[PDB]
């Protein structure tokens, strides 16, 4: 059934699984019209499809042209997501297809179930975890490829860089979710933490800086402090 | 006007005939039901006084044979049988009528209730849902499961209703996933009406039969089928106008007849609220919406 803290180590076993997050698929800016009404303008979005064991990220860029002339776009966006995930599964060799797909929002369950009817053995699951994958567009290199896209495009990344050479996938996921939670709670401060020291750089082929093990402990502590700081600023504590 | 004689009534039992019912005491001199209207299917149903468990009964049509009821003390139930000797049967009935040992089917002349509940129900279709080909009548009880319930366990004792499943390849055209899931017109009109049922009359007949099995025997699977067949129509944006108008009449008489005290169990809140207030047909069921709002406003 649903995925929660009780069955958390299941994410890192050897059954292929993907998280699907649709929160950045349909993105708009709201603005006033010359007549003083309100209108939306869509901007490019993305589906965030992640293997939490390997770090492989299938970033399907959603170009604004897919919304042209369409109605009820927030509903359509869920079905477009499910269509693209189904197309991705079909594109993968049988031995690479997931055995489970975990959606971060319950409203994706029926769209994905319907699109995956041809795959009755792939479990479509919700989760009780509050995952911070909406903050993916706070990762500069991901935001850049989404905003520059002129057509639909899939781009593949490893969201863990080379971390798995040194740490387990449990620890890598925990680091990722801490980074993204921090970027979600205070983007400016999180990015300040990640780059304040110009001698640590981001390799061309990476998303995050090349921190040593000891520097990651310091960074991770600074991100926890930020999240706690913001939690106090928020609730006055 | 036809007759279903009883050999005897050896155990205390509440006997239903269609929407009517009466109590018979243990070894009371009861010998059956006369004045049964020709032209409709009928159901004769039973609840034993000493064990309410397993309400059961028999669907039949007196035009198809001479039927009677006899208690079986080994299997512990009232069984319907066919008498092939027409002269034996006429002689039995006449004697019981002369001795006034029969209850009269108590139809008020103004009253079209049973017609309205069975308008599209035919015995030949009942006998395909309830498979026991050596009898002309069909046995149904409280516990019989449907073919769909068994997929999710004895097949000879199942209710072979048409399987309806909104998240199934049958219901969803490849490439039309969103369209077909949000607007079930394809599934209703091409798959079910043109493909399986052939016409709306057979669809309504199965819908009406499913309702009657739910009301009379508390068959959960029958209720599931009745609601699924309503939801499939209400969730279709494109339905022939004559079907919508007929559906409103069908449902009105079903809601009117339902015992008030079994509304809690016979009526699915989600389906009815969806059908009357959110669906494509939320404004097409005027008679049904009015009786539901005045009789069961709690459910809504
Ligand atoms: C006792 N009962 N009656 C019904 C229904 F047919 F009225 F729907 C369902 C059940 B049940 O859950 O066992």
């Amino acid at each position: 059934g649903a995925m929660n803290s009780s069955n958390y180590a299941e994410l890192f076993n050897n059954d292929i699984k993907l998280f699907v997050d649709d929160t950045n698929v349909y993105r708009v800016t709201v603005h006033k019209t010359f007549e003083g009404n309100v209108a939306t303008k869509a901007i490019n979005g993305c589906i965030f499809t992640l293997n939490p064991k390997t770090g492989h990220l299938f970033l399907k860029i959603i170009h604004t042209s897919v919304w042209a002339g369409q109605k009820r776009l927030s509903q359509l966006a869920k079905w477009k997501t499910a269509e693209e995930v189904s197309a991705l599964v079909r594109s993968l060799p049988k031995e690479e297809q997931p055995k489970q797909i975990i959606v971060t929002r319950k409203a994706m369950l029926d769209p994905l179930e319907v699109h995956m009817l041809d795959f009755p053995n792939i479990a479509i699951r919700p989760t009780e975890l509050r995952l911070p994958f909406s903050a993916a567009m706070s990762i500069d290199k991901l935001s850049d490829v989404v905003m520059k896209a002129t057509e639909p495009q899939m781009v593949l990344f490893n969201i863990y860089d080379d971390w798995l050479d040194r740490i387990s996938s449990y620890t890598a996921f925990s680091r990722l979710t801490l980074l993204l939670r921090a970027l979600k709670t205070n983007e400016e401060s999180a990015k300040m933490i990640l780059l304040s020291d110009p001698t640590i750089t981001i390799k061309s082929y990476h998303l995050w800086p090349s921190f040593t093990d000891e520097q990651w402990i310091t960074i991770e502590s600074q991100m926890r402090d930020l999240i706690l700081t913001e939690y106090g600023r928020k609730y006055n504590v | 006007m036809n007759t279903v004689p009883f050999t005897s009534a050896p155990i205390e039992v509440t006997i239903g005939i269609d929407q009517y019912s009466f109590n018979v005491k243990e070894n009371q001199p009861f010998h059956g039901i006369k004045d049964i209207p020709i032209g409709h299917v009928h159901v004769i149903h039973f609840q034993h006084a000493d064990n309410s468990s397993m309400r059961y009964g028999y669907w039949f049509d007196c035009r198809m044979g001479n039927f009677y009821i006899q208690y079986d003390p080994k299997d512990g139930l009232y069984k319907m049988m066919e008498e092939r000797d027409g002269a034996k049967f006429e002689n039995i009935v006449h004697n019981f009528k002369e001795r006034q040992m029969m209850v009269s089917y108590p139809k008020i002349d103004e009253d079209d209730t049973w017609y309205n509940l069975t308008e599209f129900v035919q015995m030949d279709k009942i006998r395909k849902i309830v498979r026991k080909d050596e009898n002309q009548f069909s046995y149904v009880d409280s516990s019989m499961t449907t073919v769909q319930e068994n997929e999710l366990s004895d097949p000879a004792h199942s209710l072979n209703y048409t399987v309806i499943n909104f998240k199934s390849r049958e219901a969803i055209r490849p490439g039309h996933e969103m369209e077909d899931f949000l607007d079930k017109s394809y599934y209703l009109n091409t798959v079910m009406l043109q493909g399986i049922f052939k016409n709306s009359s057979n669809y309504f007949g199965e819908l009406q039969f499913a309702f009657l099995n739910a009301m009379f025997f508390g068959n959960y699977g029958s209720s599931l089928q009745w609601h699924a067949m309503i939801e499939l129509i209400c969730s279709s944006a494109t339905v022939p106008k004559h079907m919508l108008d007929k559906l409103d009449e069908i449902l009105y008489y079903q809601i009117k007849t339902l015992p008030e005290q079994y509304s809690d169990i016979l009526l699915n809140e989600r389906v009815w609220n969806i059908c009357l207030y959110s669906s494509f047909q939320k404004n097409s069921l005027h008679n049904t919406e009015k009786i539901m709002e005045n009789k069961y406003p709690e459910l809504l």
